[PDB]
DNA sequence: GCCTTGACCCTCCCCTAAGGGGAGGGTTTAGATTGTGTGCAGTCTGACGCGGCG
RNA sequence: GCAG
DNA sequence: CGCCGCGTCAGACTGCACACAATCTAAACCCTCCCCTTAGGGGAGGGTCAAGGC
């Protein structure tokens, strides 16, 4: 179409954006309804994972003796009070007690089932939400690389077939005997196969205690996880849907932001940013529209980058805060008095001491760019006039040489013993200088003698005698 | 230190291992207590401490503890300048294209790839994709794929191929490519295929990959996965005085690059949407490549000014980039500037400096002696006593500047006589004194110049100041030979009114004991200065030993040639002081005593011609007056005839006989008349109006008018300006050039009017601003000039090489412009140059051709000497000392290790601003000589030429040309071969308005297929009487003949196919159109006579002579010697063959129809014969007729320029830039070597290839040399720190960086930018040193 | 104006501009191109250096 | 003179009780709003190279 | 804006 | 393969003086960490002062 036209990054942001149409009143709820679809559905499927429900439980147990509020655990129930609550832990409590003691297969596997949809009820938090879906995440992803390392054990032995491979391996997962199989095969491969059959023990053994640690074995979990998957690829599509169906609407934010400080760009990615926290965070049950909660989040994480990331040298917020109100009310006082306010009446028309409000002012100015011309020359800037204040002065690093040489000859106009105290007691042609311990320790002898060397060795070159070549490096 | 530079591309973990850490935040610094933030843009713990050994916590403060990382803050304890040396990294979270690589034409990532730069620009904007391998499916590896291709080929063949988009992709392709196989796989596609454009592609991508294979280069590091942190101190964030910062734009450019980074990492951890990662993708490609070279891919990034942002490539790129501002020049210290002002008591190699400037130039020195000689007792008591001004500190001044030469620069420095060393005079005013004569060296008035002054500080750079640069040693110019420092205005008109005469002043006819009698007399009173006398003059000639030996005789001079005598030296005739002596006849005496005698007393002859010129123009009194100015009295009248004059040709133009085109041609031709006419009176009635009294009688000479004497002298103004003051001010031309058609009748004497005022302005402003925008046209040309010839030097002694180029005098028309001896002054010959007797050999092979034997040369008539040039000099990597020639500036051979590139390059520049922006009448007497001479008689018993090339020479009864025009095809000459004329002898005749076709042999007219209505209408005219026939043209004929064109062949009245001598082949005229044919079929005609008749500078100039620009319209050459044949005419583009005697025939041209070709049909050409006219293109002099004809065709055609502005330029300064011109080849035939057929390679690599491989037996490749102009040939070096800092300095750095070139530092650039010694001059002993300690 | 040393330019460490800033003179590139022309090797290299 | 030796003495860093004051960082804001606009610059010509394109 |  | 459009690349050198840029918006909560308040105490680290003996 008109791809190859233009460069420029917001015509291909605008053009790429505008593909997507917005969404009605009904819209709205339909994908929002995708969204906690999603979200209900990987909640059952980690209702199958019961220490799940036995840390939700023993939560409660928590909540029992303060150890938390309610309000930390769960937001609300559909089918906020702890009135209820007590009863809804008693419910769940008595499915998670009456599907305890059921061994059996297809007698044990309705409980299951009885036991998401009671727990569907919960409307989690995203906090415990979060802990246990990571949590099983996390327990079969090691026991699942776990799996992956076992297949991998072959191919350090030899290349295989693993489509014959996948037969054997599930649904014993207790013994080899889907590894005794292996050596009735007898192709090549299999010779060298079996001589690791030791190194797999440990492994291949050691998931069996995630065989009774959830209840469940591996095939089950596995199809749980994989319906965990399901679930929150499904709502993460929809909360995309309703991200991509919004960017105008943080285009229409970001452009009253423009020439702040940031690119136009700049600006509705943070935009967009916080719209993504707006679908994260909304409830279409309120009744609300989805533009009046995603403004509120999109002015937010605007504004808080413009405050972060708009100026060279950063201030914070609170002084941008303090810095916007004082222009407004600088703003405001020009157009009463006619004239620009002195912040000694800018201190009484905010209430900040006027000290105060004049290293406010000095703060806010940004820096200037060394490559501005001066007097608009465009042959002159700003840079080639800072001169470089830490260099010395070739003249005072003649004279620290000279003095060098001056310290010398009068230091060697000393006996080795005063001389030796002077250049220990002073950094002189050392790399430190020490205390009178120190240099003491250095001859073995305690400190008031050091003090008395060297008191009597500035006597000395304090004379008439030795004191004329250094006199003369004391500016008068 | 180090001996090469080495230049690549940087792999992410060289750029890792430069770095001292990531920076993660766009923290510059802390707001209220300014320390820098960690992890920021400035911070202490990766670029180091902020403090000089101190921690940024202030935990460890001394440098007892140095070296030391407080584990409190992980700040080093070191010097603070570390921060100009510790880079950081910027870990981008995708990667992104280099745009040095991406952009810079041509795409090296493109011309790796394969791929068009649209198709990648369309991948890595995330607008299509690309399948980086395909596997067992019909996609192919470049294939871009759009969106939908790619969404419905996802579920054809599911996940088995793979395709990306963005600059991971564009990674992934170059990274999944094999280079050698590549490489051997457009070898093999370049054995199948005789396409000449597309065989050249193939060879620049077959390059490209095995540079990347030579070097350690891989291709993915093109695509940016980390990036530099230049170091803080480099991109500085200062307070500056009022509170506020200053801070450059990288440290914006690499806060954008952060931010958009970091966003980046936050998009991919919260697994936004697609479109959300893409944009920000897009992002952060834009901020880097904004980062690096800002407002190359489309807009340029503005901050905060809406001024754009200097990114890194605009650092060290552009007339203030570092390799301009910073590397090829700097400020100096020990310098300082003033005002100049005469000061004419001076000596030659002295200036006057002011006290109050040397006591601060000279401040170290002064304290210096302050303390050597016990006057201070520190350099600070000597610091005081320096600031309080105390009465010794000037006597040690007075020490210090004693023998200490300073040098003195005005600018522009156009040549190098801009730069000199003077021994300082300390004087009391604030201006710098300079001394006259060194002020035509400077281009220098006492108007408000102001130069500026320089203090060697080392014995080495005082030693250079005293030796090689003092002005005592540049008394001649590097461009011509001319003395420099010479006499001008005031000095030259002091000279010429001391050596007139009067007629009957003061003392005449009295008899004089020597010189010091008439300086006596002439202070006394008792004669003029202009008093006819007879003076006893004793005068010293160098015998042939070299000793001086005595003569005395009474000469007829005037008293003030006499006293003017008393300041010549000794070798010297007296013939030289006896005449009145202009600007050019002082020029030649300075001249003469420095050939003689030497420097040392031209020196003082110079400064003795400055004081007594000075003092006798004082003497003088030579004031201008208003009656100065005479006005001729035959003015009034002569303009009242030419307004007589011009009033009736306009009555005329009423009676409308002239169109109003030559009634204004007519004007303006009769009010030139009137203007020379009025300019001739007024210069007869100034230059002689002195008509004074000889005993009574009255007699005339030349005037004594002060206007008069200061024209006459060359003093100031020609008889183009009096012309002016007391003449008419003559025609102005509009702003247009038209010229108005009635002239200023006024002069300055009388009043312009207001509106001869208007339009005399109207020239003025123009002739202004040509001289203010010409200035930057000619700079720039020197500019090139020193770039394209910086690293020639004389390198050696003597080349051995035989070559050279036929020096002759240049004749246009029937004038010399230059004799043979301006042309082989100083030159080496080649051959043994013997007299027109031959084998008696006049000249030596190898001798420098000085005025000794430029004299002999004269003697005999010897008119064209084969002489060593340096475009023909055997040298690699430099020329020899005798190829070049003689040391214009010193007048002896040139010593080895002079930068001749340097003096040609100014020599050549400097003169720049002076710049703008038929039949053959023989003049004299001389032998007619014809040159390719193929001869008939006509039925008159004339002479007719059967060639083109044919030119009509004059030897003269020495043996010499005198002059030489060139004749058309088939001129009608009067005179025949090798006869005698005399002035005015019209020889060759012709008409320029048609072209004949000359009668091969006497026969009968017959027509082979030249049919009645297919070729020809026929055509009755009544002014003649007779019937006639005009040959058709393309547009107006039928089908038929139009393609089988028209001849006329020779037949007999028998019946019979007459031939032409010599060879018994047809002989056919094959016409074209538009040919007017009034001959009968059966007439006789006799060979000579018309069968049928077909009618038909500046600055600029030089800057494309020397860029080499091809002509607009171009000459068409002869390639290859043989017989010209037609093929399909009528296309638009005809076709053209030559068909050689014993060579390959079949030779094809695309000759476009709509120039007239300048050849017939049956006749042979060779190669360099023109088959059309225009003017040449130096390209195909260079492939066609040889080297020196492309060296000789550039020096002419430069010549020709500067020598319409009187600029007198030697000639092996074009020949060096010439040299430097030729210095590529390519080629042909790659014989038993590694170069490669069609690649362009260093002239000097391929024969010392050559050279080695011919000395083992093996074949040597073949080579055609190219002719680069100035730019593409100075961008063209083996240096890319020479061609990155002439210009274009991201194509040069771009391409250095993926070939991983290795500057050797050879020239004399790359040795200014380091800072080291340049391999010339006093540094070449240094570097040959180097060069022999190395390779040993 | 005179200068024996002064003031120095930040970045690069180069004598500063003006007379104002106590200046030193720009030797540019026309006169480098002037020393070179001579053999003036030395007083290049110490104009370029020190 | 060479040492010691106990007695003083200085500066500097941290501590007191019960909070005050501020700097500098996090967080949510629920009627509903859904495509950037400068009253921009655009105004430099000539040479050269390369690539779509008939 | 200016100086050469 | 020849041509037209488009992009890129240049365009004197020193000096003074002058002088940048100028519009462009949140609030109410909470948290931690740092430094401060009296009237001196406590102690490490490091000098200093008269005395005495070698
Ligand atoms: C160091 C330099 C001397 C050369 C002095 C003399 C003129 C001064 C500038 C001007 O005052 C304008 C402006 C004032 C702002 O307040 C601070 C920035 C500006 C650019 C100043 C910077 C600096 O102070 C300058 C360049
Ligand atoms: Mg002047
Ligand atoms: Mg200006
Ligand atoms: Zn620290
Ligand atoms: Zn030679």
């Amino acid at each position: 179409s008109e791809i190859g036209r233009t460069t420029d990054p917001v015509r291909m942001y605008m053009r790429e954006m505008g593909t997507v149409e917005l969404l009605t009143r009904e819209g709205e709820i339909d994908i929002a309804k995708r969204i906690e679809d999603g979200i209900n559905q990987v909640q059952c499927s980690v209702a199958e994972y019961p220490e799940a429900i036995t840390y939700l439980l023993e939560q409660y147990d928590r909540v029992e003796a303060e150890e938390a509020r309610l309000s930390d655990l769960i937001t609300g129930f559909v089918d906020i009070d702890p009135e209820l609550a007590r009863e809804k832990f008693a419910e769940l409590r008595a499915q998670y007690v009456v599907t305890r003691d059921t061994i059996k297969h297809a007698t044990a596997q309705e409980e299951i089932l009885k036991l998401s949809e009671v727990f569907k009820q919960f409307r989690l938090v995203p906090k415990q939400f979060d802990y246990l879906v990571n949590s099983m995440r996390v327990m079969m992803d090691r026991v699942r690389t776990q799996e992956r390392l076992i297949m991998k054990l072959c191919v350090e032995q030899c290349k295989m077939p693993k489509k014959n491979f996948i037969t054997l391996f599930t649904g014993n997962e207790t013994s080899d005997t889907w590894f005794n199989a292996a050596i009735a095969m007898n192709k090549p491969w299999s010779e060298k196969l079996h001589d690791v059959s030791e190194e797999v023990h440990r492994a291949l053994q050691k998931l069996q205690q995630i065989e009774e640690e959830t209840g469940l074995t591996i095939e089950q979990v596995k199809d749980i996880n994989r319906r965990m998957s399901i679930g929150e690829a499904k709502a993460r599509r929809a909360k995309k849907e309703m991200v991509e169906a919004n960017l105008r609407l943080v285009i229409s934010i970001a452009k009253k932001y423009t020439n702040r400080g940031l690119q136009f760009l700049d600006l509705i990615q943070e935009g967009n940013i916080g719209l993504m926290k707006a679908v994260d965070k909304f409830e279409y049950r309120r009744g609300y529209k989805f533009s009046t909660y995603a403004t509120w989040w999109i002015r937010q994480a605007i504004t808080r980058s413009i405050a972060d990331q708009a100026r060279t040298i950063r201030i914070p917020v609170h002084m941008i805060e303090t810095i916007n109100k004082l222009n407004r009310i600088s703003r405001q006082m020009l157009q009463e008095m006619g004239r620009e306010p002195t912040p000694e009446e800018l201190a009484e028309r905010m209430l900040m001491p006027e000290d105060k409000i004049r290293k406010v002012l000095k703060i806010a100015k940004e820096p200037i760019s060394m490559e501005t011309p001066i007097g608009d020359d465009e042959d002159s800037h700003l840079g080639d006039f800072i001169e470089d204040t830490t260099l010395e002065l070739p003249l005072d690093s003649a004279t620290t040489e000279s003095l060098r040489a001056a310290t010398h000859d009068v230091l060697a106009g000393l006996t080795a013993r005063e001389a030796k105290v002077l250049r220990m007691r002073f950094g002189i042609d050392m790399n430190t200088d020490y205390t009178l311990e120190e240099v003491g320790k250095q001859f073995d002898v305690t400190r008031e003698r050091i003090r008395q060397i060297e008191a009597k060795a500035l006597r000395k070159l304090r004379h008439p005698s030795r004191s004329e070549v250094l006199r003369s490096f004391l500016d008068d | 230190e180090f001996d090469a530079i080495k230049i690549a591309l940087a792999s992410p973990d060289m750029i890792r291992s430069w770095s001292f850490g990531e920076v993660k935040k766009p923290e510059t610094i802390n707001y209220r207590t300014f320390k820098p933030e960690r992890d920021g843009l400035f911070c202490a713990r990766i670029f180091g401490p902020v403090k000089d050994y101190e921690c940024l916590c202030g935990k460890y403060k001394r440098l007892k503890h140095r070296g030391v990382i407080c584990e409190k803050c992980g700040v080093e304890v070191t010097q603070t300048k570390v921060r100009r040396e510790r880079m950081g990294h910027i870990e981008l979270a995708s990667p992104t294209a280099h745009i040095w690589f991406l952009k810079s034409l041509p795409s090296r990532i493109g011309l790796l790839l394969d791929m068009p730069l649209r198709d990648i620009e369309r991948v890595l904007y995330f607008e299509s994709y690309v399948v980086i391998e395909g596997g067992m499916t019909n996609l192919e590896r470049q294939q871009i794929l759009t969106e939908e291709q790619y969404l419905d080929a996802l579920e054809e063949f599911g996940d088995e191929f793979d395709a990306k988009m963005g600059a991971e992709a564009i990674q992934a392709l170059l990274k999944s490519m094999d280079l050698e196989q590549e490489c051997e796989q457009l070898r093999e596609e370049l054995n199948e295929t005789n396409s000449e454009t597309k065989r050249k592609k193939l060879t620049k991508r077959i390059k490209l990959l095995e540079a990347f294979v030579q070097s350690g280069n891989k291709p993915e590091w093109m695509i940016l996965t980390v990036l530099p942190v230049l170091p803080p101190d480099l991109r500085p964030l200062v307070p500056l005085d009022g509170g506020r910062f200053a801070t450059s734009d990288l440290n914006d450019l690499y806060r954008r690059v952060i931010n958009r980074n970091n966003r980046l990492k936050r998009l991919l951890d919260l697994a936004a949407p697609d479109i959300i990662v893409r944009n920000e993708k897009r992002m952060l490609q834009e901020a880097v490549d904004a980062l690096l070279d800002n407002g190359r891919r489309g807009r340029a990034i503005t901050g905060s000014n809406k001024r754009p942002l200097k990114s890194l490539a605009d650092m060290i790129k552009g007339k203030q980039g570092r390799f301009r501002q910073n590397l090829l020049g700097k400020r100096v210290d020990y310098s300082g500037r003033s005002v100049i002002t005469v000061g004419p008591y001076l000596r030659l190699h002295q200036c006057g400096l002011p006290k109050k400037m040397a006591l601060e130039l000279f401040k170290p020195f002064i304290y210096g002696k302050l303390e050597l000689r016990g006057l201070a007792t520190t350099i600070k008591a000597a610091k005081k006593m320096v600031e309080r001004e105390e009465a010794v500190v000037w006597d040690i001044l007075d020490e210090v500047i004693r023998e200490h030469p300073v040098l003195l620069n005005r600018a522009p420095t156009l040549h190098r006589l801009g730069i000199q060393a003077f021994e300082p005079v300390l004087i009391e005013g604030k201006a710098i004194q300079l001394h006259p004569l060194v002020c035509a060296a400077y281009n220098a008035d006492f108007d408000g110049d102001q130069m500026a002054v320089h203090v060697p500080l080392t014995l080495e750079a005082q030693l250079e100041a005293r030796a090689l640069m003092m002005s005592t040693n540049n008394i001649l110019s590097p461009a011509n030979g001319e003395p420099i420092i010479v006499p001008s205005q005031d000095v030259v008109l002091g000279l010429y009114y001391m050596t007139r005469d009067c007629v009957n002043a003061k003392g005449e006819g009295m008899v004089l004991t020597g010189p010091k009698e008439a300086e006596r007399l002439y202070r006394s009173g008792l004669a003029s200065l202009h008093a006819r006398v007879k003076v006893r003059i004793t005068e010293y000639e160098k015998d042939a030993n070299g000793e001086l030996v005595a003569k005395t005789s009474l000469k007829d001079t005037t008293v003030g040639r006499a006293i003017l005598w008393m300041i010549v030296p000794k070798g010297l005739p007296y013939s030289i002081v006896n005449q009145a002596l202009g600007k050019k006849a002082i020029s030649k005496m300075l001249n003469t005593c420095y050939r003689i005698l030497g420097l040392k007393p031209t020196v003082i002859f110079a400064d003795q011609i400055m004081y007594t010129g000075f003092a006798y123009a004082a003497r003088s009194g030579a004031s201008v007056g208003i009656d100065d100015m005479v006005i001729p009295e035959k003015k009034h009248e002569i303009i009242s005839e030419a307004e007589a004059e011009v009033a009736e040709i306009q009555e005329q133009f009423q009676s409308g006989l002239v169109t109003a085109g030559e009634r204004y041609n007519k004007v303006i031709d009769i009010w030139a008349a009137a203007n020379d006419r009025v300019s001739k009176a007024m210069m007869d009635n100034l230059q002689t109006e002195t008509v004074i009294n000889r005993d009574g009688q009255e007699e005339k000479q030349v005037s004594f008018n002060s206007i008069y004497m200061m024209a006459d002298s060359g003093a100031r103004g020609s008889a183009a300006q009096i012309r002016q003051l007391a003449g008419m001010r003559g025609l102005m031309a509009k702003p247009d050039g038209s010229i108005i058609e009635t002239p200023i009748t006024a002069n300055f004497r009388e009043g312009l009017n207001v509106l001869q005022y208007f339009i005399s302005t109207h020239g003025a402003r123009k002739g202004l601003a040509d001289t203010a925008l010409k200035t930057a046209n000619s700079g720039y040309l020197t500019r090139r000039l020193v770039d394209v010839a910086q690293d020639l030097v004389v390198t050696e002694d003597d080349c051995g090489t035989h070559e050279g180029i036929m020096m002759t005098p240049v004749i246009e028309g029937g004038d010399v412009k230059e004799p043979l001896r301006d042309r082989v002054l100083g030159r080496v010959t080649a051959e043994d140059v013997l007299k027109p007797g031959t084998a008696d050999i006049l000249v030596p092979r190898n001798t420098l051709l000085h005025e000794q034997w430029c004299d002999l040369l004269e003697e005999n008539s010897v008119d064209a000497v084969k002489v060593r040039s340096v475009v023909s000099c055997d040298t690699d990597f430099g020329v020899c000392a005798h190829c070049y020639g003689r040391d214009l500036a010193r007048g002896h051979i040139i010593n080895k290790g002079e930068a001749i590139g340097v003096i040609a390059a100014q020599s050549i520049g400097e003169p720049g601003t002076q710049l703008t922006m038929s039949s053959i009448q023989v003049k004299n007497k001389g032998s007619i000589k014809l040159s390719n001479v193929k001869s008939v008689v006509n039925s008159s018993g004339k002479l007719v030429i059967t060639s083109r090339n044919t030119e009509l020479k004059l030897i003269d009864e020495f043996g010499r040309t005198k002059e030489s025009y060139k004749v058309p095809y088939g001129a009608v000459l009067a005179k025949g071969d090798g006869e005698q004329v005399a002035g005015g002898e019209t020889v060759a005749n012709w008409d320029p308005h048609t072209m004949p076709v000359i009668t091969e042999v006497s026969g009968f007219v017959r027509f082979t297929d030249m049919i009645d209505g297919q070729t020809i209408t026929r055509q009755t005219d009544e002014l003649t009487g007779l019937s006639s026939l005009v040959v058709l043209d393309s547009a107006e004929r039928t089908a038929g003949g139009k393609d089988l064109r028209p001849a006329l062949k020779i037949v007999d009245a028998q019946g019979n196919d007459v031939l032409i001598p010599g060879t018994d082949m047809p002989a056919q005229y094959f016409l074209p159109g538009k040919a007017i044919v009034q001959l009968e079929d059966g007439v006789q005609i006799s060979s000579g006579d018309t069968l049928a008749r077909i009618p038909q500078g500046g600055l600029p100039r030089v800057a494309d002579l020397f860029e080499a620009r091809r002509p607009k319209e171009p000459a068409i050459l002869a390639e290859i010697s043989g017989i010209v044949s037609f093929g399909k005419e009528t296309k638009g583009k005809r076709r053209l063959v030559i068909t050689p005697v014993d060579g390959s025939d079949p030779y094809e041209e695309m000759i476009p129809k709509w120039r007239q070709l300048n050849v017939f049909e049956g006749e042979r050409v060779e190669r360099g014969d023109v088959i059309s006219d225009g003017p040449e293109a130096p390209h195909d002099i260079l492939r066609l007729r040889g080297v020196h004809a492309v060296t000789r065709y550039i020096v002419n055609e430069v010549q020709d320029v500067y020598r319409l502005q009187g600029v007198k330029i030697n000639d092996k300064h074009i020949e060096v830039i010439v040299r430097q011109m030729l210095r590529k080849a390519t080629i042909v035939n790659a014989g038993s070597s590694d170069f490669l057929e069609g690649e362009q390679v260093e002239y000097s690599r391929v024969k010392i290839a050559n050279r080695e491989l011919e000395a083992n037996g093996k074949v040597g490749a073949t080579y055609s040399r190219d002719l680069l102009g100035i730019t593409k040939a100075s961008l063209a070096t083996e240096s890319f720190i020479s061609a990155a800092s002439f210009q274009e300095t991201t194509r040069v750095l771009t391409e250095a960086a993926v070939a991983g070139k290795r500057d050797e530092l050879r020239g004399l650039k790359e040795n200014v930018i380091v800072g080291r010694l340049i391999p010339a001059g006093t540094g070449y002993a240094y570097h040959q040193d180097r060069m022999r300690r190395r390779a040993a | 104006h005179a200068r024996s040393t002064g003031s120095y330019s930040l970045v690069t460490q180069q004598p500063l501009g003006g007379k104002a800033q106590f200046g030193g003179q720009r030797f540019g590139e026309m006169e480098v191109w002037a020393l070179e022309a001579y053999g003036a090797a030395y007083t290049l290299q110490e104009m370029l250096t020190v």
